[PDB]
């Protein structure tokens, strides 16, 4: 059928700049392209049809341009908000065949993380479990690589890790990594070590714990 | 105006069936159709089909024509999707959208969606644990305290600190699967004069195992 190509995948522009996303066709279209926008955790929304027509009220700086099997979107003034997956659509012969989309992500300026280690939860060890929690707040860019050490030793089995896709709101990351054992590993050893290494140092972000009163 | 608001999420054992209802307002649904689209977790966006609302004729997309079946209590202005004899690379999430034409070349106005989750895993409900600091005060002045809702199935489930009234500064983090189960944490950053002097509570209702737990986070130092 018609098959609709996008790449770049992923794209980053700063607050204020322009990008413009390339779409393809497999033959000539001839106009009909449509060009949905999906924000993380939401439902497409028709930006454009026929290459070029905003739909009601999305605003002139997503710009539609195209011509045979070659389209593009554009959007200047580049906002937080921005940040969503575009897709772009034939509509000129069934099926309707929509493009990969694109990410795009905003290129914010860096940030360390703000490193944060939990001991396992009392009730928790009661259920014969030890679950040592480490959050990595705020951070940008999206690099961050983390490793457990477990008195010294450089922990890797038993770990789940999890992000936060891009904030709306400052564009920054954020990411978990839960370290869980058993408790009696847990009381077989004493030092438990979030290490955290990030663009925004040479030294390791290092958040270590064993419970002491503050 | 326009509203299509689709049912809630389902968890289904491999052969099963389901039907996923699509309610519309604001339109009247005789003079626009309604597109399928499934947004399979990887792949993106793909067509499912068209009905006809107002004869009532269906067009498949060739990858759909089988086990696909839509009708619609017209009556009521629904639409629905059934898929029968469930696979397990069926979960996914569908959307119904509004045709803005004849065959639907525009989806102009998307329902919220509808996730399906094919699985012969039992529903679980969680383990919700208060996990408050051993100090090292998490940027000046502010405390960090957090939330390990472990161990359900299925999911979604719904994390709010304090009723919704602490928004900012909350990060949930995704929930992930370890082979049958899901872990899912939130962090919170409050200032010290906040906590332990205010009740922080995180409050957890995994609806599918009708769990609904409040676990205030004690000062434990």
């Amino acid at each position: 059928d018609i098959v609709m190509t996008q790449s770049p995948k992923f794209m980053s522009t700063s607050v204020g700049d322009r990008v413009t996303i390339t779409c393809k066709a497999s033959q000539d279209v001839s106009t009909a392209v449509v060009w949905y926008q999906q924000k993380p955790g939401q439902s497409p929304k028709l930006l454009i049809y026929w290459a070029s027509t905003r739909h009601i009220g999305v605003p002139d700086r997503f710009a539609g341009s195209g011509s045979g099997t070659d389209y593009t979107l554009t959007i200047s003034s580049v906002q937080a908000e921005d940040l969503a997956l575009y897709y772009c659509q034939q509509h000129y012969s069934p099926p309707w065949t929509f493009g990969g989309g694109t990410k795009l992500e905003i290129k914010r300026a860096d940030a360390a993380p703000t490193v944060s280690i939990f001991p396992p939860s009392s009730e928790q060890l009661t259920s014969g479990g030890a679950s040592v929690v480490c959050f990595l707040n705020n951070f940008y860019p999206k690099d961050i690589n983390v490793k457990w050490k477990i008195d010294g030793s450089e922990r890797q089995n038993g770990v789940l890790n999890s992000w936060t896709d891009q904030d709306s709101k400052d564009s920054t990351y954020s990411m978990s990594s839960t370290l869980t054992l058993t408790k009696d590993e847990y009381e077989r050893h004493n030092s438990y070590t979030c290490e955290a290494t990030h663009k925004t140092s040479t030294s390791p972000i290092v958040k270590s714990f064993n419970r002491n009163e503050c | 105006q326009i509203q299509l608001v689709q049912s809630g999420p389902e968890l289904k054992k491999p052969g099963e069936t389901v039907k996923i209802s699509c309610k519309a307002s604001g339109y009247t649904f005789t003079n626009y159709g309604m597109n399928w689209v499934k947004q399979a977790p990887g792949k993106g966006l793909k067509w499912m089909g068209w009905i006809n609302t107002n004869t009532g004729e269906p067009t498949y997309g060739e990858e759909f024509k089988g086990r696909f079946a839509f009708s619609l209590e017209t009556s009521a202005s629904t639409a629905n999707l059934q898929i029968n004899n469930l696979k397990n690379e069926d979960t996914a999430t569908f959307f119904c959208a509004r045709g803005e034409d004849n065959f639907g070349s525009l989806s102009d106005y998307w329902g919220q969606g509808t996730t399906v989750t094919v699985s012969s895993a039992k529903t679980t409900a969680p383990s919700v644990y208060p996990l408050a600091p051993v100090c090292g005060d998490t940027t000046g002045s502010s405390v960090t305290l957090g939330c390990l809702v472990k161990g359900y199935f299925p999911e979604p489930v719904t994390l709010t600190w304090n009723s919704g009234s602490l928004s900012s500064g909350v990060h949930t983090f995704p929930a992930v699967l370890q082979s049958d189960l899901y872990t899912l944490s939130s962090s919170v950053t409050v200032t010290s004069s906040t906590w332990p002097s205010q009740s922080i509570t995180c409050n957890v209702a995994h609806p599918a195992s009708s769990t609904k737990v409040d676990k205030k986070i004690e000062p434990r130092g």
